[PDB]
């Protein structure tokens, strides 16, 4: 079960989402509403037992507050999400000689062909600007910013 | 929120029409304003019926009170400037059409059928979908 203030943080979410004064969270929001509450929910995650509809599709169903509350605690809050470990060890499948760089082209590549498929959008706007001459991008670094 | 700028503005509108028994506008005055004003929309239940919308007698202060429903939005300038602002990435070419359509009829304060219809009759576009926003900022205040 959920403490009050569990309850209360995640009714301080809820209250940005249902902006239409509803009282009520459109289906497709519920993942970045998670988002919003520091869990990091993957699509996979979001479409099962999160029961969200199809990919920026609305109008489908709306969630009610006392829904989301099981919707927080057994979906993202009753699984493992990866840790620092699980992230340094597959980006050294792509480390080729070794020296914790990767080209950017290379790690654009794994975001936008690879998973749950990243928008050039996405991954621009999450790019701190870490290219040298062929230096390339130091991974460890990229993971440190994207996980404060 | 009337504003100095705007009151001075409503002003000088009031005073070229006026010239009518000490600051008062009337019916010839709107009439022979017109002369001046290329458009023959003199006509007289029409020129009439602009008189009913204050209770008697034009003056420059019941002139303000008529233009009631004109401040009730009406956020400055460049603040309607720097709110289109914040949805353009890419810098004057300005706003995608999709991306407009969506974030007036599904996000915020959600737009009617009716209120999109109403827009995009009037709005400035390209031929591939983009939008247009200081030129949607110049016809909110019109100069053409």
């Amino acid at each position: 079960e959920f403490s009050k203030e569990q309850q209360e943080d995640f009714k301080e979410a809820f209250l940005l989402f249902d902006r239409t004064g509803e009282c009520k969270i459109t289906l497709s929001q519920v993942g970045d509403v998670l988002r919003a509450l520091g869990t990091n929910p993957t699509n996979a995650e979001v479409k099962k037992v999160l029961g969200n509809p199809s990919n920026e599709e609305m109008n489908a169903k709306k969630i009610e507050f006392e829904q989301f509350l099981p919707m927080m605690q057994a979906i993202s809050n009753n699984k493992d999400q990866g840790g620092y470990e699980d992230f340094v060890e597959g980006l050294r499948v792509f480390d080729k000689e070794g020296n914790g760089t990767v080209m950017g082209a290379e790690l654009r590549h794994v975001l936008a062909t690879l998973g749950e498929k990243m928008k050039e959008e996405e991954v621009e706007a999450l790019l701190a600007g870490q290219e040298d001459s062929n230096g390339c991008i130091n991974y460890e670094a990229f993971v440190k910013h994207i996980m404060s | 929120m009337f504003d100095q700028t705007q009151i001075q503005e409503f002003k000088e509108a009031f005073t070229v029409i006026d010239q009518n028994r000490d600051g008062i506008i009337d019916k010839e005055d709107l009439r022979d304003t017109f002369a001046a004003m290329g458009r023959l929309n003199v006509k007289n239940e029409e020129l009439d019926a602009m008189m009913k919308e204050a209770s008697g007698p034009i003056n420059f202060t019941v002139f303000l009170t008529m233009f009631g429903e004109k401040l009730k939005g009406a956020d400055p300038e460049d603040v309607i400037t720097g709110a289109f602002k914040v949805l353009d990435p890419e810098g004057k070419g300005t706003i995608k059409k999709q991306f407009l359509e969506e974030l007036l009829t599904t996000q915020c304060d959600r737009f009617s059928q009716e209120e999109i219809k109403n827009m995009w009759a009037a709005f400035p576009p390209d031929v591939g979908g983009n939008v247009d926003y200081k030129n949607i900022c110049y016809v909110i205040t019109h100069g053409d």
